[PDB]
């Protein structure tokens, strides 16, 4: 697969049509469009099944470059859950001017800059995915 | 009357002084932590390649 | 939490009615509020009624109840006035000295900077109040700039000319070189600067820093910037030395600066002021100081970018190019030195962009334009063994737009210009190389107490003429066309004078003369630092602006060889040691 590909909606629909064709209830690949809690569970089950086919490197925060005061950051503006699909932030602020205490608190907490500024890690002691040191 | 109208205001004045001492201390610590967070962001950005 | 400006006592009380909000101790703030209309005082929290929907803010009508400020109507039964017993309630109430008189601070704080006495008290109070006055004046100027209306491009006839529609309900600025605007580009939901502009009456003639194809929709405002609170004094404590301290003389000097050797040793023997008449070698003085002390690191500072670049020019002809640097903040200036190298041996920068660094000698050129605000930041950004103030109090300082009443003397331009006008200058350039004997002798008796000496002889090409003419006024200037007509008649009979540069104290007079005469035109304020072979001067009025002795000094001292002066004032005409000519 392409390393930069994060939206596998078409593949999810292809698999659902392939194996669960006559399952009457509708299926939402992205749970942001679900109707209530019960539909969220119903679609998250199928996403749980279908997310074991896609590369593990495509799941995680969707980071994006933003400009402030002429200085570019690399900040998280979404997520790609194995269960809930793709979620996009609604209040992404591009070309901002100042960071208040709230914005400084938000940007200092996400793993975007911490992971992007660190060096690569390959830990042979564990099977769990390792991102950075 | 007047001596019991006075020695009970020295307590509230002292309490006010301590409270606004505390609030000033908090407001200085806030500025310190703000500067620390901003400079940390700006120094970790410079390794970005 | 800070230090009382009058007392230096630690205090957390600041006057919220004043635009600068300086710290004031309990007694000081009490006297300041009870004596003026200043009633808003700020503490760690504001002294304002906390009752829902109440507007009582005056310091004397509030009480502390519980943990809050209330008016008399909404106070709880248990309350205590914060304004009583001759002090205002605040931090560190036990530690308080007070002052006998707060009259000077009351005057400086509550004034509007329209009276000459305002600047007099600003330059004659104690150091801390001088700093307060400088910050308050600058903040008042920046706020006054915002009161001006926005001018928007309504039509573009041609290049270098524009049409401006002005905002309703607001005044329009005086259109001249002292009001540098800035264009803005209309975008989807924001605005972007498009450079700094200046306007002049055409339709308006615009001279922006950077050229474009600006169209309808773009607008101009006078850019304001935040005024930062000053801590360092206008002048460091003066100390005199018996030997050379921290400095190591070079043993080989050329005859170019051999005349300056005595003044160079004076700089190294104290913590120093120089008055330099026009065309005397002010840069010639300063650059050799770098040569006279080659192991020394010297910072070069000045108010404007143009003057800073002038110091960069002469260093090119003398100093190493790898040992220098031009500090530029994030206008087109000197771009031959390495940019933004603070640690280099020679530092070239403006006052407003000085980095926090130390050097052996700091030289501040053209001290005339400087104000106490620029003096203080130099001391705050630079800690040096020796400070050299070079300039001329007899030339133009920075314009004072807010001032309308009274005339400003050289002693009040700033704290430095205060010194040589009372106690004299540490160094002085007594030899004028630019002006011929007629011009120098005129200005030597005028403002230099007959101490300026001529290097050139009489040129016999210096004339003066007395002609009132007719005075006409536009929105923000004055025009004397009959004086311009005299110049035209003079030019026909003396065609050799068409290489001259026209000078006048009014921008509108230059504009009319530029079209009629065809000569290059410069205002007296803009002509400081430049030298021309021939100049034609029209006073154009008898107002204080045109009759100012410092301004009349600059206008007539621009001539290399000859000058023609058409006077409306009898006083300055008689003071001109010139060849009188008759009106045709
Ligand atoms: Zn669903
Ligand atoms: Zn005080
Ligand atoms: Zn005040
Ligand atoms: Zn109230």
């Amino acid at each position: 697969w392409d390393l930069l590909k994060y939206d596998f909606t078409e593949e999810r629909l292809k698999l659902f049509d392939r194996y669960f064709k006559y399952w009457d209830q509708t299926y939402h690949p992205n749970c942001v469009n679900c109707l209530d809690d019960r539909c969220i569970l119903h679609c998250a089950n199928f996403n749980v099944l279908f997310s074991t086919v896609f590369p593990p490197t495509s799941f995680g925060p969707l980071v994006r470059k933003i400009f402030v005061d002429g200085v570019p950051f690399v900040v998280s503006t979404g997520y790609h859950f194995r269960e809930l699909g793709v979620v996009h932030n609604q209040d992404v602020n591009l070309h901002s001017s100042r960071l208040s205490f709230k914005e400084l608190l938000v940007y200092a907490a996400d793993p975007a800059m911490h992971a992007a500024s660190g060096n690569l890690l390959l830990d042979k002691r564990t099977t769990c995915f390792s991102v950075a040191a | 009357r007047d001596a019991a109208m006075q020695r009970k205001l020295e307590k509230m004045a002292d309490q006010a002084m301590t409270q606004m001492y505390k609030q000033a201390r908090s407001e200085d610590k806030r500025a310190k932590v703000t500067s620390a967070m901003q400079t940390m962001l700006f120094t970790m950005l410079r390794k970005l390649d | 939490v800070g230090a009382c400006v009058l007392c230096n006592s630690q205090t957390s009380l600041r006057c919220g009615a004043c635009i600068r909000r300086p710290f004031l101790c309990c007694k000081c703030c009490y006297d300041h509020v009870i004596s003026t209309s200043h009633k808003l005082v700020l503490s760690v929290n504001p002294y304002v009624c906390n009752a829902p929907g109440c507007d009582v803010t005056d310091v004397t009508q509030l009480y502390l109840g519980g943990m809050s400020y209330y008016c008399k109507s909404h106070k709880p039964p248990i309350s205590f006035p914060l304004c009583a017993n001759g002090q205002v309630f605040g931090l560190y109430k036990n530690t308080c000295v007070g002052s006998d008189n707060v009259t000077d601070f009351n005057a400086i704080a509550t004034c509007d900077w329209t009276n000459a006495g305002d600047y007099i008290l600003a330059n004659t109070c104690t150091e801390r109040l001088k700093l307060f006055a400088a910050e308050t004046l600058k903040a008042t100027e920046e706020t006054f700039k915002l009161s001006y209306g926005i001018a928007t491009v309504r039509e573009v006839l041609s290049d270098r000319e524009l049409h401006l529609s002005w905002e309703v309900g607001k005044p329009r600025p005086p259109l001249n070189r002292n009001y540098v605007f800035t264009g803005y580009r209309v975008t989807k939901n924001s605005k972007v600067q498009i450079g700094e502009y200046t306007f002049e009456k055409g339709a308006v003639v615009y001279r922006g820093t950077t050229t474009y194809k600006l169209n309808v929709g773009d607008y101009f405002v006078l850019t304001s910037h935040t005024v930062m609170p000053l801590s360092a004094p206008t002048l460091v404590p003066q100390e005199h030395y018996v030997r050379i301290t921290g400095l190591y003389p070079t043993l080989n000097i050329s005859d170019e600066f051999s005349s300056n050797v005595a003044n160079y040793q004076k700089v190294g023997m104290q913590k120093s002021t120089l008055q330099g008449p026009p065309g005397t070698g002010k840069s010639h003085f300063a650059i050799g100081l770098a040569l006279y002390y080659p192991s020394a690191r010297i910072v070069y500072t000045a108010c404007s970018h143009a003057a800073v670049d002038a110091l960069c020019e002469k260093a090119l002809k003398y100093l190493p190019i790898d040992k220098c640097s031009r500090i530029i903040p994030a206008v087109e200036c000197f771009d031959k030195f390495k940019v933004n190298s603070t640690l280099e041996q020679y530092v070239f920068c403006t006052v407003n962009a000085l980095p926090e660094t130390t050097a052996d000698i700091v030289v501040f050129d053209e001290i005339s334009m400087a104000t106490n605000y620029d003096l203080s930041v130099v001391n705050a950004r630079l800690r040096a063994k020796h400070y050299v103030y070079i300039g001329d109090p007899a030339q133009l300082p920075a314009p004072r737009t807010l001032l309308t009443k009274g005339t400003l003397e050289p002693e009040y331009f700033n704290s430095v210009c205060r010194l040589m006008k009372t106690i004299g200058p540490d160094m002085f350039l007594g030899t004028c190389r630019r002006c011929p004997a007629e011009i120098v002798d005129t200005v030597s008796a005028l403002v230099y107490d007959n101490k300026l000496k001529a290097h050139k002889d009489k040129s016999a090409q210096c004339f003066k003429m007395f002609y009132k003419g007719v005075i006409t006024h536009d929105v923000s200037s004055a025009i004397n066309r009959p004086q311009i007509g005299v110049v035209r008649e003079f030019l026909t009979r003396n065609p050799a004078w068409r290489k001259a540069v026209f000078i006048s104290p009014y921008n509108s007079q230059n504009a009319v003369a530029s079209k009629i005469l065809g000569l290059p035109t410069q205002t007296v304020d803009s002509s400081q630092g430049s030298e021309y072979d021939y100049v034609i001067f029209t006073q154009t009025t008898e107002t204080a602006h045109s009759c100012n002795v410092n301004r009349f000094n600059v206008a007539i001292t621009r001539a290399k060889v000859g000058i023609l002066c058409i006077m409306s004032d009898r006083d300055l005409y008689d003071k001109l040691q010139f060849t009188s000519l008759e009106i045709p």
